[PDB]
């Protein structure tokens, strides 16, 4: 069980899809979750996500999005599956997957939002080439 | 609002009361040679005729053991063990609960052969698979009453007249005591597995029944209680209350069963009004007392957390709730690894009331849709 | 006047306070993912460490059984099975409890060596034996701590030290706690049982200890709870008072122990002062509840149930009672011949034991005895 966890599954943040989305990043169990962010000048202008998961899926997607939300996108890259799970309290171990979901899904929706832009470059800059690939 | 049942029951307060006076006035122990021991034997006696009053097992014998799992251990080691020298050959359902699934591949492991039944898209077992693989060789069968899970009732009448008295046949009425009636002799077993708990006596006893002939060997050793078949100062308090719930159940669970069905009724006719939900487990040859139902695009844990911060125990054959594999019930059902997600189970029992019902209904079809909202999937 | 607690003991009534609410308000199971769960599994947990604390097993890894019986089930059966391959020889004690001695038979039907240690005339364990006995295939010694039938403290830090690394140590600790020091890395436990009603919790429940990285196949196989050595849902209730007796034990023994080897030296003093009286186990080395003496002059149920009738309730080795007719293996294994053995009483005292309690005794007793002899062959 978790603190603040109950209140990003209950309460969630950041629900919903983005028509005309800058950049779409999406991810053994039975957890599946798309991130979608819109870019202004190098921030997250807007975040919505979709998760289909566990509560701590649902907990961390929320978290995650909060943490995202009007930063820079080097800003955002910082957002590990640690700053997440400590975040909220931290996780129990098996469910900490979860968090590495979220991470995940922003990282590639991040890694779009590039891709898309004709900014492979940057992709390269910055340490995500890895992610690229497997996609 | 508790729908939870099946994993464990409170203890009802007449059993309390017949309990408390053996854990601190008379303590004695039923092997003692005084007034104490005394006691504790006409108890343990009392008890022992009760549970078998209750299922009618007069042509057999009581052995208390800690729970339905030793005793599902009991009967499936012990019993052929004892019996290898006619054959080593077994039939053992492929729904059946851990407590029977797993001693059945430690005899795998020793030598013996297994087979697992399978069952149909609503869990009850395939009758003619027992009747073709059936050879003289063939010692136990392994089959439950009925299903915790979905609920369904298995044909275990008809199991009997296959068997024909050449393979001994081993019953799980985990699930029915109390449900349905469970008269041994109607449903010819040789070994019975009943729990406490499930019948609202304390948790941590239970009772393998056994067909007067019916050999075994033991697995618990030492003291040789039991008449050498399960060792340790028995338990009294609990064996009474055990024995207290076995009275109670008898005379009050038709009326409590038929109450509960007609709640169950409810749940799913107003459950099954929701987009996408379907029943899992057999639509009426089912036990009185539970709902299983799924939910297209979204996951069980989420459900079952999601109505407890509303104030609602439930439960879940998700993978995310265990291990981190589903159901092995619902996989045998064929369902396919997204269905089982999905899956909510609601169980019932003697302290519900048509409120907790009322609660649930208005408060289910806003979790189904505001998990649905968020689901990639939907 | 009770004096058969190592029977049978009640369960202490604060341990009963903390049992009821988790058999009626918090009924739920640890497994299930929703508030009731949430706090039996709370409870569960520190319960867990309240019984770790009692003998000292932060080292190790607690396991909830139905009982001691069941315990030494697992300590033997299941470390046997599991290291096998490192060695098949085995060291058990000719006192252990049938619970130890009958499993160890199973297991020389399995193939397995087991061999028996020796005792000496108060039943304690011959050290030189386990010395010069030990092979390289020993995997598993087994000596209880005390003797609940006739007293004897075994020499368990100086074994623990005859092996080092070797066998892996069982010890029995049934008769012990409450009664002297428990402490797992003094007397050097590789595995430890623990009985819940022992120590004034319910009967139906009891632990394995097992220190880290020591290896067992489980006994009671199914669901996966206990981490996978003992399957079945958590009875809670019980649980619950074996730690709340766990907690009471640890802040209460010293006291009700030195009570009681007083009341035991009592009884020792007078009760020996009688026609023909043996006094089985060690003197001095002993449990502070432990009397137990012989008399050449009759049989034991007499004793028992003459007593009985006075109101006393009593214990005897007497084969009579033995369902099976035999005399206690214990006895046997100390030297007695078959005769002078048949007429002993056992005397467990405990915590509701007080000086009246005692003074009733030894104002009945020798009557007892004497009115008996007067009518023998
Ligand atoms: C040393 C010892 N071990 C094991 C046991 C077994 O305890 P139980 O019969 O409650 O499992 C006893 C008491 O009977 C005992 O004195
Ligand atoms: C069919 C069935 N058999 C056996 C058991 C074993 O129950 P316990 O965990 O109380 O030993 C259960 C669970 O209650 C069950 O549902
Ligand atoms: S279950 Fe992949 Fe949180």
């Amino acid at each position: 069980y978790s603190d603040k966890v109950f209140d990003h599954f209950q309460n969630p943040r950041n629900v919903g899809k983005i028509e005309d989305a800058d950049g779409v990043g999406t991810v053994v169990c039975g957890d599946l979750m798309t991130i979608y962010i819109k870019v202004k000048d190098n921030r997250i202008e807007d975040i919505k996500f979709q998760t289909f998961g566990c509560a701590a899926a649902i907990a961390t997607s929320s978290m995650a999005t909060e943490m995202a939300k009007g930063k820079t996108i080097e800003e955002a890259l910082k957002i590990t599956r640690d700053a997440v799970a400590e975040a909220l309290g931290g996780l129990p171990k098996q469910k900490m997957h979860c968090s590495n979901l979220a991470a995940d899904a922003l990282r590639r929706a991040i890694v779009d939002y590039f891709r898309k832009n004709g900014k492979i470059d940057k992709i390269k800059e910055l340490g995500l080439e890895k992610e690229l690939e497997k996609m | 609002a508790y729908f939870d049942y099946t994993s464990a029951k409170p203890v009802d307060e007449r059993i309390l009361e017949a309990m408390l006076p053996y854990m601190t006035e008379s303590f004695g122990n039923p092997s003692s040679v005084h007034s104490y021991g005394f006691k504790a034997r006409e108890a343990v006696q009392e008890a022992r005729e009760k549970v078998a009053k209750l299922v009618n097992g007069g042509g057999g014998t009581v052995v208390f053991t800690s729970g339905a799992t030793e005793a599902n251990n009991l009967a499936i080691i012990g019993y052929a063990m004892r019996n290898a020298r006619k054959g080593k050959h077994i039939l053992v359902s492929a729904v059946e609960h851990m407590s029977v699934i797993n001693p059945a591949k430690f005899l795998q492991k020793q030598g013996f052969e297994v087979e697992y039944i399978p069952v149909g898209k609503y869990g009850e077992v395939d009758v003619s698979f027992i009747d073709q693989k059936l050879r003289d060789d063939t010692i136990l069968v392994s089959v439950q009453h009925a299903n915790n899970e979905i609920g369904t009732i298995q044909p275990v009448e008809e199991i009997s007249e296959v068997l024909a008295g050449k393979a001994a046949l081993h019953i799980d009425a985990t699930a029915s005591v109390g449900q349905i009636e469970v008269d041994v002799e109607k449903i010819g077993a040789d070994m019975l597995t009943i729990s406490s708990n499930d019948i609202y006596g304390p948790k941590g006893v239970g009772a393998l029944w056994i067909r007067k002939e019916a050999k075994l060997q033991p697995v618990i050793l030492g003291g040789g209680q039991e008449n050498g078949l399960r060792s340790g100062s028995e338990n009294v308090p609990s064996i009474v209350g055990f024995g207290k719930a076995a009275e109670i159940t008898a005379m009050e669970w038709r009326e409590e069963a038929e109450r509960l069905r007609r709640l169950r009724d409810r749940i799913i006719d107003n459950v099954l009004k929701i987009e996408e939900s379907y029943l899992n487990g057999h639509p009426e040859k089912r036990l009185p007392n539970n709902v299983n139902v799924r939910f297209s695009y979204i996951e069980g844990e989420s459900i079952v957390l999601s109505l407890d911060m509303a104030g609602i125990q439930a439960s879940t054959g998700s993978a995310c709730s265990s291990t981190l594999q589903p159901s092995h019930v619902l996989m045998a059902c064929g369902l396919k690894h997204e269905e089982a997600h999905g899956t909510l189970l609601l169980t019932l029992g003697r302290y519900n009331t048509d409120e907790d019902v009322d609660r649930l209904l208005e408060v289910l079809p806003g979790v189904i849709e505001r998990l649905r909202s968020m689901s990639p999937l939907y």
